[PDB]
């Protein structure tokens, strides 16, 4: 484990291509917890290596960049994994969050309730996740692909990211969903990424990297998932906190990434070229309008 | 003529030794910044702890009112700047004090236009 001074480890290829069929998820490590630096939350840290992974992927920057935080409140009432994107971001990113439940944030905007109830009329160029039902880990039933908050995240990810954008959605074990797998089949890249502060835990992050609106790649969903509960079974991740006591190279990069708006008869092998290397984001730049569903009863 | 007045609540909360706000959210940062008071990213130097400026806002975190007219909250989307040594209660600290117009820094903490 030279892997123990990355912010994490991602699913290898080798991994994705297997076919092995679902079994229990088993971690070594599981119940041993990383040091963390002195009061510092493990959802801060969490965001912080998965921020430090994406800095290694060939995500598009637009000026005007647009994200959107899914589940994004605490038990506690702030948002710290939204305060760890603004951090991360360009300064002026617009940054949208949403969560079930109240909670105080410092994203431009917040919307409060079932992630089904939000509607946007824009795209966007990032989409994060961190949505999970504890429901879902009762280990005595079978474990088939989940719906709930999947269903609106699959849709929101077909109708709502631009082309070229991004996708980083929390999965584990049972919190799972095989049409999400098969989206990342959408996109020019894709994996499952642990972070090293939390490797006792059979969450990771399955990141699609510049979406391509249409399958490069064509992907069973419950044999993708199989393949990384294998490697997780496998492969035991050392609990590591190292890599988040240097920060001097944290900020994504303000790459400038263009922003071109083209009906989808115009998207050639070309355009589909310049996607796939983070050199291009495809959506208008209209003002960012959101709302929220009101159901109205007595 | 009635207006509630958490701010002065707060401080006799404190006053009587009471527990200070907790949850506020501590960001990793090299702590080799500017260490001025709030700021569009972490800003803490080797003295300082930087915070989601939100979640240090006695305002936003009892959901209440902002005292002013416009109704604005200057912490929430910035990041605030806290004296190590008064970490415990980063609401507290930012209620209390205030920041310096021409330099930046916290008064009494970093201001240095005044000798
Ligand atoms: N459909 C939805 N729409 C909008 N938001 C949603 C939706 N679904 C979920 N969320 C939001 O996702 C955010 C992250 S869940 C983080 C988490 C992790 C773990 C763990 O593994 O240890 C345990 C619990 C937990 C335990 C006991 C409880 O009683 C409740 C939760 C919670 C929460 O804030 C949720 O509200
Ligand atoms: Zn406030
Ligand atoms: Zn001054």
């Amino acid at each position: 484990s030279s892997q123990a001074w990355q912010p994490g480890v991602a699913m290898p290829n080798l991994y994705k291509m297997q076919r092995m069929l679902l079994e229990k998820c088993d971690l070594q490590n599981y119940g041993d917890s990383a040091t963390l630096p002195k009061g510092i939350m493990m959802n801060v840290a969490k965001y912080t290596q998965l921020c430090q992974y994406l800095n290694t992927l060939t995500l598009a920057v637009p000026y005007n960049m647009r994200v959107i935080h899914f589940g994004a409140g605490s038990d506690k009432g702030v948002a710290p994994g939204t305060a760890v994107l603004r951090q991360w971001l360009p300064t002026g990113t617009l940054l949208v969050d949403s969560d079930l439940n109240d909670f105080v944030s410092d994203a431009d905007s917040t919307l409060i309730g079932d992630c089904a109830t939000v509607h946007t009329a824009n795209k966007w160029d990032l989409i994060i996740s961190d949505m999970y039902d504890p429901k879902t880990k009762n280990v005595t039933k079978e474990n088939d692909s989940k719906e709930g908050f999947f269903t609106y995240i699959c849709g929101f990810i077909q109708q709502k990211l631009a082309l070229g954008g991004s996708v980083a959605i929390k999965i584990t074990e049972h919190s799972w969903n095989a049409d999400l797998y098969k989206l990342m089949g959408h996109f020019a890249w894709w994996t499952a990424f642990v972070t090293n502060v939390n490797a006792s835990s059979s969450e990771a992050f399955l990141i699609g990297c510049n979406y391509l609106g249409k399958p490069r790649e064509q992907i069973d969903g419950y044999v993708m998932h199989a393949n990384y509960i294998f490697w997780r079974n496998t492969n035991p991740i050392q609990l590591s906190s190292y890599s988040l006591f240097d920060m001097s190279k944290f900020p994504l990069k303000l790459r400038g990434t263009a922003v071109m708006s083209l009906k989808e008869g115009q998207i050639n092998d070309m355009i589909l070229s310049l996607l796939s290397k983070g050199r291009l984001i495809i959506r208008e730049n209209n003002r960012v309008v959101i709302s929220s569903d009101v159901l109205v009863n007595n | 003529a009635f207006a509630v007045d958490a701010a002065k609540a707060y401080k006799d909360y404190l006053a009587s030794g009471g527990q200070p706000i907790t949850n506020c959210v501590k960001m990793l940062c090299t702590h080799t910044g500017t260490g001025q008071a709030i700021t569009v990213t972490p800003e803490a130097n080797m003295d300082q702890e930087s915070f989601g400026g939100a979640s240090c806002c006695l305002y936003c975190r009892c959901h209440i009112d902002h005292p002013n007219p416009k109704g604005f909250c200057d912490l929430k989307g910035k990041y605030v700047q806290i004296p190590t040594t008064c970490a415990n209660d980063p609401v507290g600290f930012t209620l209390k004090n205030t920041v310096c117009t021409v330099c930046g820094m916290w008064k009494g903490y970093g201001c240095s236009c005044d000798q």
